[PDB]
């Protein structure tokens, strides 16, 4: 079990956790969280009391280094920043989890959520997604716009996600113009699973992560990927039998997860309608099926 | 975008541009079996693509043989439609290929727009009018040389005969829908008001009576009563 410590808390703020999060008030005596589980990346995230424009968070795994926040009055936000020296970090831990001011991950030992939503989601990948190669771990914010997002400013600050077109050369086959727009089998599985991702743990990988920024930033553009990246396979008639039914316990839980006010902007009606009701793989989402026609029957 | 009431002399600027429309490429009549069930047979059709300045319309004959063996009928119609019309830009030299494309009905966009990928600079575009091309097979000679073939075929025409040395293209799109919608409306009459008069004769080369401007003006009279006519026919107005 590991531990992100704080310097302070200077500006009262909603501090996220993975799918957790709490309140610290202005000048709180916070110094972190801990005893967060080894073995998943995870995500530190921020919304300021005084302006909540700008949820913007960090993407790190533990096991790459030791990571703290300080509060940067200058650029006016809580910093992720990575310590080398071990022994004063640990040390500065040790004697911060005596005076108990830390919060604990919570995790409920019954309660696999976590591992269900990042379950192929790596930081090495993230780190491809997320250009900074000089930090271990990775900033996203509401704003960030995507690659695909620009073609239609600044490169740097970019979410480069995979693009996905349905109308693009990519993605038709000259003298399949018919087959492969209305099968698009060719498109996921020879362009994009054997092509460009190498196998379907890093497509759902790229998937997982972009819902989860969609979730937790409010990120409209990892929103247009991951519904990108189901009706992708939705819309395939050849699918191997292993994704779909990983696939189905993808999004149960992200369906389980997702606030219950944010479905109406979170939740594109014209792509799940198409996937559980007239896409090829109609019949092949039980699972997800089940929980969207429950939770949220308007939608549909 | 669309193309609409708004924006129609564009149809007549120097941007080449081509009308789609597909409303008779799959054409079939419906009829009882031997059983009492009920079949389609195919009938040849034809892809409607105009250029409204100039009146030049490419005829592509779709013989019936295309179907054969085939499903969903309806939705690879728009998909034949979309490769044809592809296969025709491409046989264009540069400068005769259009810089848009405006089909007649919404459902031939993403067919046509995924056949053009290779010409992202042509323009898909819909429209608001609701144009009255489906009477096309209402013209004889469209309809003999669509009935005749044997085989897939291209014929090019001008529907709009000599027209141009005497009026501008937005006059002569005009009466020419108002010819198409007249015949859509009630083709027996007004096939009557076209023809009625043997002195007036159809030109081998053309489509169309020669009629002079004077007898084009009552001829275009009678079409407007005509659909004023049934109009009220079929609203009891
Ligand atoms: C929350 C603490 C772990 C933050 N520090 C970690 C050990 C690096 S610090 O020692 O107070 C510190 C703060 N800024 N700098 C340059 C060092």
């Amino acid at each position: 079990m590991n531990t992100v410590p704080f310097t302070s808390a200077p500006i009262e703020v909603t501090i996220g956790i993975d799918q957790y999060s709490f309140n610290v008030k202005e000048n709180q005596p916070f110094h972190g969280i801990k005893d967060i589980p080894i073995g998943h990346v995870h995500v530190i995230h921020f919304q300021h009391a005084d302006n909540s424009s700008m949820r913007y968070g960090y993407w790190f795994d533990c096991r790459m280094g030791n990571f703290y926040i300080q509060y940067d009055p200058k650029d006016g936000l809580y910093k992720m920043m990575e310590e080398r020296d071990g022994a004063k970090f640990e040390n500065i831990v040790h004697n911060f989890k005596e005076r108990q001011m830390m919060v604990s991950y919570p995790k409920i030992d019954e309660d696999d959520t976590w591992y269900n939503l990042t379950e192929f989601v790596q930081m090495d990948k993230i780190r491809k997604i997320v250009r900074k190669d000089e930090n271990q771990f990775s900033y996203v914010d509401s704003s960030m716009t995507t690659v695909q997002e620009n073609e239609l400013s600044d490169p740097a600050h970019s979410l480069n996600y995979t693009v996905i077109n349905f109308k693009s050369r990519e993605a038709i086959r000259p003298g399949h113009e018919m087959e492969d727009f209305l099968d698009k089998s060719y498109y996921l599985n020879t362009v994009m699973l054997q092509g460009i991702f190498k196998n379907s743990s890093n497509y759902f990988g790229e998937l997982q992560f972009a819902f989860l920024n969609a979730m937790f930033f409010g990120n409209y553009g990892s929103s247009l990927q991951w519904h990108a990246m189901i009706e992708l396979i939705c819309s395939s008639a050849t699918v191997p039998k292993h994704m779909l039914d990983k696939l189905d316990e993808i999004l149960y839980y992200q369906i389980k997860t997702l606030p219950e006010q944010y479905s109406d902007i979170l939740l594109n009606e014209r792509v799940w309608n198409i996937c559980l009701y007239s896409s090829f793989q109609k019949n092949s989402l039980h699972n997800t099926e089940k929980i969207m026609e429950n939770k949220y029957p308007e939608l549909l | 975008g669309a193309m609409n009431s708004s924006n129609y002399a564009e149809l007549f600027n120097n941007d080449i541009k081509l009308f789609v429309d597909d409303t008779n490429v799959y054409r079939v009549t419906v009829h009882k079996t031997f059983e009492g069930n009920v079949a389609t047979k195919a009938i040849n059709g034809c892809i409607f693509t105009l250029n409204p300045k100039t009146g030049h319309l490419f005829l592509k004959i779709i013989h019936t043989s295309v179907w054969a063996g085939q499903k969903r009928l309806s939705q690879l119609a728009k998909w034949k439609t979309a490769e044809e019309v592809s296969a025709l830009v491409r046989s264009l030299p540069k400068e005769e290929q259009p810089k848009q494309i405006i089909v007649t009905r919404k459902a031939m966009l993403d067919p046509l727009e995924v056949h053009m990928l290779d010409f992202p600079n042509i323009a898909i575009r819909p429209t608001e009018l609701r144009l009255p091309f489906s009477a096309a097979m209402s013209i004889d000679k469209l309809s003999d040389v669509v009935m005749k073939a044997t085989e897939p075929q291209m014929v090019l025409f001008n529907i709009y005969d000599d027209w141009l040395d005497r009026i501008s293209s937005y006059t002569a799109f005009s009466r020419l829908t108002l010819l198409l919608r007249a015949l859509k409306t009630n083709e027996e009459s007004a096939k009557m008001i076209l023809l009625s008069d043997p002195t007036i004769t159809i030109k081998s080369y053309h489509l169309w009576p020669s009629f002079t401007d004077e007898q084009w003006i009552t001829i275009e009279s009678q079409m407007r009563d005509l659909i004023l006519t049934e109009y009220g026919r079929k609203y009891n107005v």
